[PDB]
DNA sequence: AGCCCCCTCACAGACGAGTGCCCCGCACTTGGA
DNA sequence: TCCAAGTGCGGGGCACTCGTCTGTGAGGGGGCT
């Protein structure tokens, strides 16, 4: 219809200037996109270092496994047991890669199972692949990458010097049987010639790989299995170290932690998406305005404070919390000064932050202290890690919870001993927490200038009861006042302009990063008075089938009651009772909903139709 | 095959009619399934057992032997005990 | 939206609220900006067509920057066809090879060369007809990982994420935006992917001993209410309507070619029933 | 209760006294 | 020691059910001679009948059906390229004890269902 | 009183010849050097 | 006296294509407790 839409080309080019930041200056030099880039670069940095020291002992493994068979027919392999996320483990490969060109032991080829699909295409690729690995480290067509050229290279260059020749799978399950059971035979038939060392990446168990190798393949196979570790440690290691650590001043709710954490648990182990979803919630927070840009460290916070202009203040004062700031106040002049002079409120602002940081960094003491106090119990509601009792304590009162007094009566019933040894690891756990971590931060000595006279009276509390039935209640109860009242408040109980930090925005993440086409497309056939807001298609009940509906309402509500087979003069009448050019709008609407795919014609009868949901 | 008449036969069919042997040979008690199929897997890559042209345990197959051949081999067979000669005849 | 399994088992106004729909979803294109400049890309799975929604964003925002727009919905395009485009036309090296992912590592090697020359490409119908193979969405989630190559997408089946497995939805950095319009598929459903006056039409073009051949079939249909090639063969020669036995095969090789005649081994049955064929046998009298 | 409209009414209040 | 998520296990075992079950022994149970064959919609509607929880069709759970399809514990025994159209038919295979190790880490029993 | 079990017939798959098309090597070669 | 890269053209790999062939899933038809 348009002229861009043609009949015989598919593509168009809009090339211009093409040779051999999408954002200008205006939004770069903004101070919110440059405290989230920060953010964004720290957090980024903390999680690499985190997979890095939790992958670093299995490659060394991996190097003396390479380095003792370099040292050294069947030739060896190594499966590497990795997870069901083979897409967040390549990267494994690739360090290892490194550690084989830092000692000069091997030489790395990855064949992936897309270009292997026959056995001359996978060993096109090996060769190709070990040539242009030396070539990159100190060209040939693929018609002549053959066996015979690789070992001519092999004899003509590293005889002199043995280096291996390492091949990584790291889709092993998705590889073709035959071309593997090929590939592995050739290898095995060059061996005492080319040293060749075949590393795997099994994602299942071992069961997969004794089922699809037989009996003369792995008659030539010398295996051993190497143990990555799982997925799920790898979320609690990511959540307890960088997503729960006091030195980043942006904060997740308790709704959105549940939410990210509900997605990796129960639809996928990938670290890849948790992090892509996490940047997604950092991004939506700090692109709220450059008011936003507060949520940093003090000294910055404070230059920001000296920096912003007209519109931040009446953007900071729309906040739902900062009313209870307003309304607790009883005097007049302050009203009339922090509401529309716009600079008593500039004056007033770093106490609020100050406040702030200081109930984030308490909460987080807190936290640590109540669930060391928790962890030892049998049967933990509470929680046993630190993150459910982050949600349990953010989502609401955890105090006025059943399952706290549920803790509780569960706690009071322990003799001395345990309850002592109990809450003296308590005490030390949360020092060790205040002096290890706490401390070279910024605005951390207040934070334990507050804990720690609190804390020594705790340590009398628990003198006290070592000296000593009736002290119990009264170190339960010096608890509940010193740690749990007024450092573990709820989301609501909070400082008054905390939606700086908090990220509390749940519907839009959760519309945008889990997608529902089907919702919307069932929505948006049902009711169009949903979208369109008109005043004509509005129902009472989502079946009533008013005949002043968008045209592919009706005819979905009247093929929505039939069976399977779809006749189709009878839905032309009950279209036709319903609301030339009526049976063209009839083949418009069919054609838009086989479009669709909810129906599709019938091939074996001819003016019917077959329905494909139910 | 001598029951049902040149029949295709399954992994499944063959290992238990195997086990029903096996749980009262005393002397191949404890023999798993995985050495059974790998003994499967042999007979399969040396041509005495063909299939007919799904998972390995589920495809089926045919018998490449006369049964006279059988007959010489359980007479040639060095050391054969005696329950797998009594299973033979019978 | 939770569907039920029991279903399975026993088996004006329109028009200004439509353009104040088209601008609240015109206001969405600096914060599609700001999204995209930081990795993602942007799926669309409302339920209206989003072609002009597609092309605004292109009109208005990216008039400047490399574009190639893919027609998902054309029903006879090919992965050569863009690859080849992306190689050639773009970068200006040549023709892709003709595996094609061997021309998406060329295209990743010579974008990992040149920074700050970022490739938009928007495809009206990731799911259209002859991309929904597996192979054509691993290339496509290959050619959405690079970071200079950013992607819209639109989708509009209900089956579509059943071929993107875990990988092909972890390298599409997707953002899942729902644009529903309420404009009908014109452009999507006008192509190639989706009786009596042809009868009449192609019967006022014969000669007349294709007349006779023609009626003979006709009588003897609506008579027996299919026919053997030898019982039209003795009719056809006894009324002098052919020569030999391949004048007679050729008049039926057009009849087969035009769609008049089906012929099954050698009956030979008209597809219609018999109330028309009797209007029509009664319209040439 | 919309922001401009609390606004109002504690600058209503608090300019009575 | 395989590791899975909770709808992938479900779903591994609502095609486990679907493929050691006849086609006319569906309709007794859920209401409320290897693998047989099945098609896409029926392992979700034997999903969403053992299920008992009701979430909502996403874009992750075809996804974990396409990912435990790459991951060799389901296959394509027929169709396989009109997947979206309905026509293709998948075919469970993993045995019986994994599925009553994964039902007692999950806490449903697969001994009534059969 | 809806349900239980065979029939069968055009899709599904294979397959097999077989034939045309497109990439690719490769000498030509030529205006230039 | 030669020569660097376009280039013109043959040849082989591949992909469609027409015909054959056979299982077969579900719509259809005949009996049922």
């Amino acid at each position: 219809m348009d002229p861009t839409i043609s009949v015989s080309k598919g593509c168009f080019v809009y090339k211009n200037g093409a040779t051999r930041s999408l954002l200008g200056k205006e939004v770069v030099q903004q101070p919110f996109y440059e405290e989230y880039r920060k953010a964004w670069n720290q957090i980024n940095d903390h999680i690499a270092d985190l997979q890095h020291r939790s992958y670093a002992r299995t490659l060394e493994q991996l190097v003396d496994f390479v380095v003792g068979q370099a040292e050294r027919e069947v030739l060896p392999t190594a499966a590497l047991l990795t997870g069901i996320n083979q897409p967040d483990h390549l990267s494994q490969f690739t360090a290892l890669t490194q550690r084989l060109h830092a000692q000069r032991a091997a030489m790395v080829c990855v064949l992936q199972s897309r270009d292997c699909a026959t056995l001359k295409a996978a060993v096109e690729t090996l060769v190709f692949g070990l040539v242009e690995d030396n070539a990159e480290v100190e060209r040939l067509r693929r018609s002549q990458c053959t066996m015979k050229q690789l070992k001519s290279w092999y004899t003509n260059n590293f005889d002199s010097e043995r280096r291996q020749l390492v091949v990584i799978l790291p889709d092993f399950e998705c590889f073709n049987a035959s071309v593997l059971q090929d590939l592995i035979l050739i290898l095995s038939a060059h061996c005492g010639s080319l040293p060749f060392v075949l590393v795997l990446g099994v994602a299942t168990a071992m069961t997969a790989v004794h089922g699809t190798l037989p009996y003369h393949v792995s008659s030539k196979i010398r295996l051993r299995v190497f143990q990555t570790q799982a997925a799920p440690t790898g979320l609690n290691e990511v959540l307890d170290k960088v997503l729960l650590s006091p030195k980043y001043a942006f904060h997740l709710s308790g709704k959105t932690f549940k939410f990210l954490t509900h997605i990796f648990l129960y639809y996928d182990f990938s670290i890849h998406g948790f992090i892509q979803g996490f940047k997604y919630c950092l991004m939506e927070h700090f692109f709220g305005g450059n008011a936003f840009a507060l949520c940093t460290d003090y000294s910055k916070a404070l230059g920001r404070i000296k920096q912003l202009t007209h519109e931040d203040m009446e953007t900071i004062r729309r906040l739902p919390s900062f009313r209870p700031y307003v309304e607790q106040i009883n005097d007049c002049k302050r009203i009339i000064a922090v509401l529309t002079d716009d600079d008593y409120l500039k004056k007033k602002l770093p106490q609020l932050l100050r406040d702030c940081l200081l109930h984030f960094l308490l909460f987080r003491c807190s936290l640590e202290f109540l669930t060391e106090l928790v962890g030892d119990l049998p049967r933990c509601p509470l929680g046993k890690l630190r993150r459910e009792l982050y949600v349990n304590c953010l989502n609401r009162a955890i105090i006025s919870t059943p399952e706290y007094k549920e803790c509780l009566q569960m706690l009071s019933f322990l003799s001395k001993d345990e309850f002592v040894a109990k809450v003296n690891r308590a005490l030390e756990r949360t020092e060790q927490f205040l002096v290890e971590e706490i401390a070279p931060l910024e605005l951390g000595e207040a934070c334990t200038a507050v804990l720690r006279p609190k804390l020594e009276a705790i340590r009398l509390a628990v003198d006290e009861v070592v000296k000593a039935g009736r002290a119990l209640q009264k170190t339960l109860q010096l608890i509940e006042t010193q740690i749990v009242q007024d450092h573990l408040r709820a989301l609501q109980d909070a400082p008054p302009i905390h939606e700086l930090f908090v990220f509390s925005d749940i519907a839009t993440v959760r519309r945008n990063i889990i997608g529902a086409p089907r919702a919307a497309l069932h929505t948006a056939l049902n009711n169009p008075h949903f979208y369109m807001q008109c005043k004509c298609c509005e129902l009472q009940d989502q079946s009533l089938l008013v005949g002043t509906l968008p045209d592919l309402s009706v005819v979905y509500k009247l093929h929505l009651e039939c069976g399977r087979m779809i006749n189709l003069f009878d839905w032309l009448q009950a279209f036709r009772s319903v609301v030339p050019q009526i049976q063209a709008r009839f083949t418009r609407a069919v054609a838009e909903l086989q479009f669709l795919g909810y129906i599709k014609m019938s091939k074996r009868k001819t003016d019917h139709a077959t329905r494909l949901t139910w | 095959s001598q029951i049902y008449d040149r029949d295709s036969f399954n992994f499944e069919i063959i290992y238990a009619r195997f086990s029903k042997f096996a749980k009262v040979s005393t002397t191949m008690q404890a023999v798993e399934r995985s050495i059974v199929l790998k003994a499967f897997e042999h007979l399969r890559i040396a041509e005495l057992i063909m299939p007919l042209t799904v998972q390995k345990e589920f495809e089926m197959h045919k018998l490449a032997l006369t049964y006279s051949q059988i007959h010489h081999c359980m007479q040639r067979y060095q050391a054969l005990p005696t329950e797998v000669a009594q299973w033979a005849q019978s | 939206f939770v569907p039920e399994s029991d279903g399975y088992f026993h088996s004006a106004e329109h028009e200004g609220s439509i353009n104040a729909i088209m601008e609240e979803y015109r206001s969405y294109f600096p914060k599609w900006m700001c999204i995209l400049n930081e990795g993602f890309n942007i799926l669309l799975y409302g339920l209206g067509s989003k072609h002009q929604l597609l092309q605004s964003f292109h009109r208005e925002v990216l008039h400047k920057q490399t574009v190639l727009v893919v027609n998902g919905f054309f029903p006879s395009l090919t992965i050569k066809d863009m690859l080849d485009s992306i190689t050639s036309d773009i970068l200006d090296a040549g023709i892709s090879p003709a595996n094609p992912h061997e021309a998406v590592d060329m295209i990743e090697e010579e974008f990992a060369l040149i920074p700050e020359t970022h490739l938009f490409l928007i495809v009206h119908n990731l799911d259209g007809a002859m991309l929904r193979n597996v192979k054509a969405q691993a290339i496509l989630s290959r050619l959405a990982r690079i970071p200079n190559i950013h992607l819209l997408a639109s989708i509009d089946h209900i089956n579509t994420p059943l071929l993107w497995d875990q990988g092909k939805l972890c390298s599409f950095n997707f953002s899942w935006w729902d644009c529903t319009t309420m404009l009908p598929y014109t452009n999507e459903t006008a192509f190639e992917n989706s009786a009596l006056s042809s009868m009449r039409s192609v019967f006022s073009s014969l000669t007349t001993n294709s007349r006779g051949i023609y009626m003979l079939i006709v009588k003897y249909q609506l008579k027996n209410k299919g026919m053997p090639f030898r019982d039209l063969y003795s009719s056809c020669r006894e009324a002098f309507l052919v020569s030999s036995d391949l004048a007679l095969r050729a008049q039926l090789t057009e009849f087969l070619d035009h769609k008049l005649v089906k012929s099954k081994r050698e009956q030979l049955t008209i597809p219609i029933d018999g109330a028309l064929l009797q209007q029509f046998l009664e319209e040439q009298e | 209760e919309d922001y401009e409209i609390w606004k109002a009414r504690m600058l209503a209040k608090a300019q009575a006294k | 020691s395989l590791e899975l998520p909770y709808y992938a296990k479900f779903l591994l075992i609502a095609a486990f059910l679907a493929s050691h079950n006849a086609a006319k022994q569906d309709k007794r149970l859920f209401v409320k001679l290897g693998p047989k064959s099945f098609s896409i919609d029926r392992l979700l509607a034997i999903f969403y009948a053992i299920l008992e929880e009701k979430v909502g069709l996403t874009c992750n759970l075809l996804s974990q059906i396409s990912t435990l399809v790459h991951l060799n514990l389901l296959s394509f025994v027929s169709g396989e390229q009109n997947i979206m159209e309905g026509s293709a038919r998948l075919q469970c295979t993993i045995g019986l004890e994994f599925v009553l190790q994964i039902g007692k880490v999950v806490g449903f029993n697969v001994r009534q269902y059969l």
